[PDB]
RNA sequence: CCCGAAAACAGGCGGCCACCGAGGGCCCGGGAAGAAGACCC
RNA sequence: CUGGGGAUAACAGAGUCGUCUCGGGCGAGAGCCCAUAUCGACCCCGAGGCUUGCUACCUCGCUGUCGGCUCUUCCCAUCCUGGCCCUGCAGCAGGGGCCAAGGGUGGGGGUGUUCACCCAUUAAAGGGGAACGUGAGCUGGGCUUAGACCGUCGUGAGACAGGUCGGAUGCUAUCUACCGGAGGUGUUGGCCGCCUGAGGGGAAGGCUCCCCCAGUACGAGAGGAACAGGGAGCCGCGGCCUCUGG
RNA sequence: GUUACUCCAAAGGGUGUCCCUGGCCUUAGACAGCGG
C-alpha cells in the first residue's frame, strides 16, 4: 500500500517553519511571511 | 513583588523580629543550597512587623543576636525561627513530597510472595492509614528511609532486583537496541547465526508491564522473554 | 530586570565617578580580549554604531559568550582575535519607591552599569584570515541582534583602509 | 523601463486560419475552432501576411510578462485546433476496489472506502473520457478545460480525516499533456 | 457572568393592533395545477378522532389520538378578474372586470355600485381584457372574491378578498378565470383530502397585559414582592447609551395579531354537515351545539391540530409554501372512530 | 447489526412527563439493600437559568441512599423510575397514574443490580430497558 | 415570517358624486373587541 | 460644633504604563540522530488599557458604597458547535496553528463575599466592556456614626487599615427617551373598496442521543471510525382549549 | 495616502516595483535538454 503515484501528489510538498503555510515544490522563502526556512512534507515518520 | 511575600521570624531575648521572603526561595534557603538571600528576601532589613513598618535597632540586635549586619540576623531568623507558608503551600508541597515517595518505592519494590508490585495508589493510602511524618522541609531521597520500616509491616514488600532473559528476531534490532538500552544495565549482549539477539537484562523488579508492553508494541508482538529468578 | 528602553537614550549627564557615588556596584564583565593575541591576522571586521547608544553589561556579556561559542565551534582558537573594545563606566539608577512615599525624595540607587557610545564608533572585532571571513559575518549578525540600537559592520586591511565592497563582491 | 518597443511573433501553420475581431482571437484548424479574449491596455494583437504579432511600445517588467503570457496562450490554441491535448489518470486501492463510470455529463464513483455513497465529478462540454481498468483518458481540443475534468476527477477522491501515509486511495494524474509527473 | 437566552422573539414586532379583520396574504406558492390557489370560511369548533397513522415516522400503523378543528366553508362567488403589469419596481394593476349581477348584499361593504352596466356592456369589457392579455404585455391575472355568509345564517355583509392562480400561462390563467367569473365555486374543486396548508387568521386579542405574560419576564424575590416590584422588569437599560433601548421588554397590546400557520393537514371534505365513514353518514354537530357556535349545515374542513382565531372568525387558506420533504400521502386517512358527545 | 442479543436499551414512543425533580425521594422496588433514595440528577439533561432538572417513568437518574444496609449507605449510584403519582398520556389518550413514586437501581449500563421487582411497573420503562420486565412479575 | 402610502416620484386600479348633495358621524340593540378613543355584528 | 477648601487625601473620570494581560526577533540547546512536531534559555522590540501603582487636571454635600437578584447590549485575544493545515497524526484519542462572534456556555455545598475550592451532570459547562453597566429597579449580608464585650497598647481621658452582637433605605414626572393607543393637516375637488411593496425587523431556529453503515476499514493484538440512509429528544420561538390538571 | 504643530506604532524582514554603483563569465555563455 505505497502507490508512488500516490505519493509524487501528496507528498510533493514544503512547509514553512515559522507559520506552518504550505509552499510549492521550488520555493525559496514563504508566501504568507517571507521566512526562508522551508522543510519538504514528512514522507516517511518522525521519532 | 512584595506583594505575596510570606514572614519568618526568630523570637528570642524578649523581642520579634519578622522578615519579607520568597515562599518557594525560603524552601531552598532551608532545605539546603548555596543561597543569595538578597533574592530570597524581599525588603533589605529586619523590622518589628511586615503590615506596621519598624525595623528594629541596630544595638538592639548588636546586643542579642551579636551581629551589625542585617543579612546575617536575617540568615540565622530563618535558621532557628519558622516560616509563614499558608495552608494552601503546606498542603500542597506535602502532598508532592509523598508522591515523589510513593513513586520512589513502588518502582523499586514488591511483594516476596509473586512479584507483583504495588501500586502508588494503594502506596499512598497505606501511608495514610499508619500514619507518616513527612517532612515539608527534609529532603525526600533522604527521609524515605525511615518511611520503609514505617510502612512495611502494614504493607509487607522488598526490595526486589528481578532479571530477565529475553529473545528477539532481530529484524527491528536497528529500532530497539537504543529504546530498550534507556532503562539500563544490559548483560553479555549475545547473538546468533540468524541475526537474533539474545540477552540478559538487571534493571529494577518492579517496572514490568513497562517493558513488556514497550517491547511488543515495538515489535509487533514479535518477542520471546522469560524471568529468571528475582535476585533481591 | 528593567526593559532597556528606559536606559537606551545618552540624554542625561555622565555619572562617571565613584568616589562620590554611594553604593555603586561592580561589573560583571572581566574578560574583553578572546582568542590568539599576538597573531597578526590580516583582515579587521568591525561593528560601528548607527546612532549614539547605551549598552547594558549584560548585553555585552551574552554577546561576548554567544560569539566566542560560535567562533570556537567554527574557526578555532588558534585564529579569530576577538575584542570588545568599551568599558562599562556609567552608573544607572532606579528611584526606591515601589508603605511608600511616591516621589517624595526621588534620587535614583545605584542598580547596574553601561557603556556609553555616540554615532560611528565602533564597538568590537574581529580580526581573521580570508577563509573565515563567512563566519566573522555570522558573528556579525548574531552579536547585532543582541543590541538596543542597530548597526553596520565594515572591514579594513593592515593600513586600515576600507576594502568592504571589493571582498563583498569576490567570496 | 526595459526597452523600447518589446514585439513577439508566431508563424501559422498548414491550415490554421487566425482572425482578430477586436480583442478576440478566432482559431480554426483542421479539427475545432477556439475563440479567445485577451486585452491589456496598451497591447496590440494584429495579424500579418503570415503571422500573429503582439506589441507593446515602451513596456514595463509587468507588460513584458503580459505578452509572453499572451504568446503562450495562442500557441496553445494553435497546437490544439493542430492536434489536441491528453491526460492520463491511474486508478488505485488497497481495500474496497470502486467502479468508475461515465454517466452523461458526469462520472461518478462507487465504494470509496467502502461508502454507500458515489462521488461525482463534472465533465466540461468538448472533452470526452474513456475507462479501461484501472487507467483513464481525457481527450480533448482545449487544455484548460482539459485540464480543468482532470483535475475535478482527482479532487472528488480527497481525504480529510486520516493519515496519508496509510490511507492512499484514490485516483491521481500521471501525464499532463505529454509529460509525466515526477518526484 | 451567567449567560441565557433573550425573553421573547425579536421577529414579530412591533406588536400591534392588526389592520383589519380580515387576513392578507403576502406570497403565493409556485404550482403547476392550474386551480385557485385558497379558499376562505369560519371557525366553528374542535373536537377530537382516532385515525390510524399514516406520516413518516415512530408510531406509523397504529391507532392515535388526533385533534381536529372544524371549519365551515360555504361557497364562494367570483365577481371579478384583475390583470397585472409589470412597473419600474414591482407589478401594477393595469384593469379589471366585474360581473354585471350582484346579490343586494354586496353593498354593505361596496356602498357605491354601478348604475346600469348591462351584460352586453360586461362582454365588452371582457373582449377588451381578452384582447389585452392577449398581446404579451401582461403578467399575472387574479379573481375577486366574495364569501356568501347569508346561507348559514351567521350574518350579511360578506367579505371580499382577491385570490391568485396556478401555473405559469397567462393564457391558461385567463381561460380559467373566464370560465369561472359570474358563479359559485366550491371547496372541493379546488383542495385535495390529504394535503398540507397554511391557514391565516388575526389571534384572540387579550389587551394590555405586562411583561411577565407579554415577554416571558420572571417575577422578582418575595422581598420585591412585598416591595412593590414583584411583577416588574429590573431596570431600563444602562447610563450609557442614555436612553431607552427598543429591545427593552414593555407592556403594551397583547393578542390580535396578524399570524400564519405552517403544514397543517387536510383530513376530510364534508358536505351538508355530514361525513362519511363506512357507508354511515353521521353528524359533526354534537349533542347541544357547538359552544358559542351553533349547528353546521353547508359543508366543512376538518383541520389538524389548532388554527390561530376566536369562533366566528373569518379564516383563509393555501398550500403548503413551505413543505417538508417527507410528506404524507394526499388520501384521506383511515378513521374509527369521531367524537360528537357534548362538548360544554 | 452489531450488538442486539445482549442488550439494555429499547424504544418507546410515548414520552411521558417529567415530574419529580431534583430532590426528591423515591422507594426503592428492587431487592438491594437500598430503601429510599435522592436525585441529585438526570443523565442526559440541559437546562436553563435556575431550572431544576426533573425525570419521568423510564428515565435514569443519578442518586444517593439514605436507608438500607451500612454498605449502600452514602454512596452515589444510577436508578431508573418505573412507576410515578402524576398522570401521563398514551397513544389512545387514556391517561393513566400510580400509587407512589418508585425506582431500580442499575449499572451505568442499565443492568440490574438484583433479581426480583416488587409491585406492578410501567411498559414504558420495560421497553426503555428490555432486562427489567424479565425480573418484574406485573407490567402495565 | 412580522410592520409597512408621510415611500415629498407623499403610489396603481375599479366605481360613485360634485365641477340640493355622494358619503360619513352622533343615536338605538348588543360582543368575538376593548384603560378613554378605536374595532366588529 | 462653626466657618471654609477640589489651593488638599479616600472616591469614580482624564494622563502615564513602571507593574499587569497578550505577543514578537535571533537561535544556545532539549527532543535515540534531527533548533524550529513540541519546548525554547541569555539578550533585544512591541500592543492593549481589563490589575496595581504614580500624578493631582475635574467634582468637598452631583452621586460619597462592595456583593447579590432582575433586564438589555457590544468586543474577540474562540471553551463547544461549522470548515481547514502541520504532527514524534495506524485506528480511537491527543498536541500545535488558520477562517469564523450566527447560536450556546447551566445546576448545587461551605463562606457577606468577587475570586478560588469541591460534587454530580454536560457538546462544552470561554473570558472581558458598557460611570469596577444597572438603589427617582429591589435587597441590605459586609463596610463606615451614636450602645456594648474580649485581647493588646496607654498614668489617664482613650485608641487599634484587630475580633464579635445590635443598629433609619424618601419622590404627585417639568423636558426628552421608549412600549402601545387616538385626533388632525398634507399628498392641488370629495368618497367607497381591493392591491402594490420602496424601506425597516428576524435565531426562528440551535444542539444532542439511538439504529444501520459495522465488530467493517485500520491494527500483531487489545481496541476501534467515517459518507449516505432511518428515528427520538432537550433549549428557544409562535399559537389553541378537543383531552388531562388548577 | 488625501495630517506643519497642537492631536499619527517598532525591532526584524520582502526575485513587490523604480534607480545608482563594483566585480565575473560572453559568441557559445547562465537554465533545460540529445549524448557519460
Ligand atoms: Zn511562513
Amino acid at each position: 500500500a505505497r502507490f508512488p503515484e500516490a505519493e509524487a501528489r501528496i507528498f510533493r510538498k514544503l512547509v514553512c517553519m515559522r507559520c506552518g503555510a504550505t509552499n510549492p515544490w521550488g520555493a525559496k522563502k514563504c508566501r504568507k511571511c517571507g521566512y526562508k526556512g522551508l522543510r519538504p512534507k514528512a514522507r516517511e515518520p518522525r521519532g | 513583588s512584595v506583594d505575596k511575600a510570606v514572614i519568618a521570624r526568630l523570637k528570642t531575648h524578649g523581642e520579634t523580629f519578622e522578615i519579607l521572603v520568597d515562599p518557594y526561595l525560603a524552601r531552598d534557603f532551608k532545605e539546603g543550597k548555596d543561597v543569595p538571600i538578597e533574592e530570597i528576601l524581599a525588603t533589605p532589613y529586619v523590622f518589628k512587623d511586615a503590615h506596621k513598618g519598624d525595623k528594629a535597632s541596630e544595638h538592639e540586635m548588636e546586643k542579642i543576636f551579636g551581629t551589625s549586619d542585617p543579612y546575617e540576623v536575617a540568615k540565622i531568623i530563618l535558621r532557628k525561627g519558622e516560616v509563614q507558608l499558608t495552608a494552601e503551600q503546606r498542603r500542597q508541597m506535602l502532598e508532592d513530597k509523598k508522591r515523589y515517595i510513593a513513586t520512589v518505592i513502588h518502582r523499586h519494590a514488591v511483594d516476596p510472595r509473586t512479584g507483583y508490585p504495588h501500586p502508588v495508589d494503594r502506596i499512598l493510602r497505606a501511608m495514610e492509614e499508619a500514619g507518616v511524618h513527612i517532612d515539608i522541609f527534609k529532603d525526600a531521597e533522604a527521609q524515605v528511609p525511615q518511611v520503609i520500616k514505617a510502612i512495611r509491616p502494614i504493607l509487607p514488600l522488598k526490595l526486589e532486583v528481578k532479571v530477565i532473559a529475553v529473545k528477539i528476531p532481530g529484524d527491528y534490532v536497528g529500532r530497539a537496541y537504543g529504546e530498550v538500552r534507556k532503562f539500563g544495565n544490559i548483560k553479555r549482549e549475545e547473538w546468533g547465526s540468524d541475526g537474533s539477539w539474545m540477552f540478559v537484562i538487571e534493571i529494577p523488579g518492579g517496572v514490568e508491564e513497562e517493558f513488556y508492553e514497550k517491547l511488543n508494541a515495538l515489535t509487533k508482538g514479535e518477542a520471546i522473554t522469560k524471568l529468571l529468578e528475582r535476585k533481591g | 530586570l528593567r526593559p532597556a528602553k528606559i536606559d537606551r537614550d545618552v540624554d542625561k549627564p555622565a555619572y562617571t565617578r565613584r568616589e562620590y557615588i554611594r553604593g555603586a556596584p561592580g561589573p560583571k564583565i572581566t574578560i574583553f580580549d578572546m582568542g590568539n593575541l599576538s597573531a597578526e591576522f590580516e583582515y579587521e571586521v568591525s561593528l560601528h554604531a548607527e546612532q549614539a547608544m547605551q549598552i547594558r553589561q549584560n548585553a555585552l556579556e551574552a554577546i561576548r559568550i554567544q560569539v566566542n561559542r560560535y567562533l570556537q565551534k567554527n574557526v578555532g582558537r588558534s585564529n579569530y582575535h576577538f575584542k570588545i573594545r568599551v568599558y562599562p563606566f556609567q552608573v544607572l539608577r532606579e528611584n526606591p519607591m515601589a508603605y511608600g512615599n511616591g516621589m517624595r525624595r526621588p534620587f535614583g540607587k545605584p542598580i547596574g552599569l553601561a557603556a556609553r557610545v555616540r554615532k560611528d564608533q565602533k564597538i568590537l572585532t574581529v580580526w581573521v584570515n580570508g577563509q573565515h571571513l563567512k563566519f566573522a559575518l555570522g558573528a556579525m549578525h548574531r552579536a547585532k541582534m543582541k543590541l538596543p540600537y542597530s548597526a553596520y559592520y565594515r572591514i579594513y586591511d593592515k593600513e586600515g583602509n576600507d576594502v568592504t565592497t571589493k571582498v563583498l563582491s569576490t567570496m | 523601463p526595459v526597452d523600447a518597443w518589446i514585439r513577439e511573433e508566431i508563424e501559422i501553420p498548414e491550415g490554421v486560419e487566425v482572425t482578430v475581431e477586436g480583442n478576440t482571437v478566432k482559431v480554426k484548424g483542421p479539427k475545432g475552432e477556439l475563440q479567445r479574449e485577451l486585452k491589456y491596455p496598451g497591447v496590440q494583437i494584429f495579424t500579418e501576411d503570415g503571422k500573429v504579432v503582439i506589441y507593446k511600445e515602451f513596456p514595463r517588467k509587468k507588460d513584458v510578462a503580459i505578452v509572453r503570457t499572451f504568446k503562450a496562450h495562442i500557441n496553445n490554441m494553435i497546437k490544439g485546433v493542430t492536434e489536441g491535448f491528453k491526460y492520463r489518470l491511474k486508478v488505485v486501492y488497497s481495500h474496497f476496489p470502486m467502479t468508475v463510470k461515465v454517466q452523461g455529463d458526469e462520472v461518478v464513483i462507487e465504494n470509496f472506502l467502502g461508502e454507500k455513497n458515489p462521488r461525482r465529478a463534472k465533465i466540461l462540454p468538448g472533452v470526452t473520457v474513456k475507462v479501461k481498468g484501472s487507467e483513464i483518458e481525457v481527450e480533448g481540443i482545449d487544455k484548460e478545460a482539459v485540464g480543468q475534468t482532470a483535475a475535478n476527477i482527482e479532487q472528488a477522491t480527497r481525504i480529510t480525516k486520516w493519515d496519508r501515509r496509510v490511507f492512499q486511495d484514490g485516483i491521481y494524474i500521471v501525464e499532463k499533456a505529454g509529460k509525466p509527473i515526477k518526484f | 457572568k451567567i449567560h441565557r437566552p433573550r425573553r421573547g422573539s425579536l421577529a414579530y414586532s412591533p406588536r400591534k393592533r392588526a389592520k383589519s379583520i380580515v387576513p392578507r396574504i403576502r406570497s403565493w406558492p409556485k404550482d403547476s395545477e392550474v386551480r385557485m390557489l385558497g379558499f376562505a370560511g369560519y371557525k366553528a369548533g374542535m373536537t377530537h378522532i382516532l385515525m390510524i397513522d399514516d406520516s413518516p415516522g415512530l408510531t406509523k400503523g397504529k391507532e392515535i389520538f388526533v385533534p381536529v378543528t372544524i371549519v365551515e366553508v360555504p361557497p364562494l362567488f367570483v365577481y371579478g378578474i384583475r390583470a397585472y403589469k409589470q412597473g419600474y419596481l414591482g407589478l401594477e394593476t393595469a384593469t379589471e372586470v366585474w360581473f354585471h349581477d350582484l346579490h343586494k348584499n354586496v353593498a354593505r361593504r361596496i356602498k357605491t355600485l354601478p348604475k346600469n352596466y348591462n351584460e352586453e356592456a360586461f362582454q365588452a369589457k371582457l373582449g377588451q381584457l381578452e384582447d389585452l392579455v392577449n398581446d404579451g404585455e401582461i403578467a399575472d391575472v387574479r379573481l375577486l372574491v366574495h364569501t356568501q355568509p347569508w346561507l348559514i345564517g351567521l350574518k350579511k355583509k360578506p367579505e371580499v378578498m382577491e385570490y391568485a392562480i396556478g401555473g405559469d400561462d397567462v393564457k391558461a390563467k385567463f381561460d380559467y378565470a373566464k370560465e369561472k367569473i359570474g358563479k359559485e365555486l366550491r371547496a372541493g374543486e379546488v383542495l385535495h383530502e390529504g394535503e398540507l396548508l397554511d391557514v391565516i387568521a388575526v389571534t384572540k386579542g387579550k389587551g394590555t397585559q405586562g411583561p411577565v405574560k407579554r415577554w416571558g419576564v420572571k417575577v422578582q424575590f418575595h422581598k420585591a414582592q412585598r416591595a412593590g416590584k414583584g411583577r416588574h422588569i429590573g431596570n431600563l437599560g444602562p447610563w450609557h447609551p442614555a436612553r431607552v433601548m427598543w429591545t427593552v421588554p414593555q407592556a403594551g397590546q397583547m393578542g390580535f395579531h396578524h399570524r400564519t400557520e405552517f403544514n397543517k393537514r387536510l383530513i376530510a371534505i364534508g358536505e351538508n354537515g355530514k361525513l362519511v365513514l363506512d357507508g354511515n353518514e353521521i353528524e359533526i354537530t354534537p349533542k347541544g351545539g357547538f359552544p358559542h357556535y351553533g349547528i353546521v349545515r353547508s359543508d366543512f374542513l376538518m383541520i389538524e391540530g389548532t388554527i390561530p382565531g376566536s369562533f366566528k372568525r373569518i379564516i383563509r387558506v393555501r398550500p403548503a409554501i413551505r413543505p417538508p420533504k417527507k410528506k404524507p400521502p394526499v388520501e384521506r386517512p383511515q378513521i374509527t372512530y369521531v367524537s360528537r358527545e357534548s362538548k360544554q | 447489526a452489531k450488538k442486539g442479543a445482549g442488550a439494555t436499551r429499547g424504544i418507546s414512543p410515548v414520552r411521558p412527563t417529567r415530574a419529580l425533580p431534583i430532590g426528591a425521594y423515591l422507594k426503592v422496588a428492587d431487592n438491594s439493600g437500598a430503601k429510599v433514595i435522592q436525585i441529585i440528577g438526570v443523565v442526559g439533561y440541559k437546562g436553563t437559568r435556575r431550572r431544576l432538572a426533573a425525570a419521568g417513568v423510564g428515565d435514569m437518574v443519578v442518586a444517593t441512599v439514605k436507608k438500607g444496609r451500612p454498605d449502600m449507605r452514602h454512596q452515589v449510584v444510577r436508578a431508573v423510575v418505573v412507576r410515578q403519582r402524576k398522570e401521563y398520556r398514551r397513544l389512545d389518550g387514556m391517561r393513566v397514574k400510580f400509587e407512589d413514586n418508585a425506582a431500580a437501581i442499575v449499572t451505568p449500563e442499565g443492568v440490574p443490580r438484583g433479581t426480583e421487582i416488587r409491585g406492578a411497573i410501567a411498559r414504558e420503562a420495560a421497553e426503555r430497558w428490555v432486562r427489567l420486565g424479565s425480573i418484574a412479575s406485573i407490567v402495565l
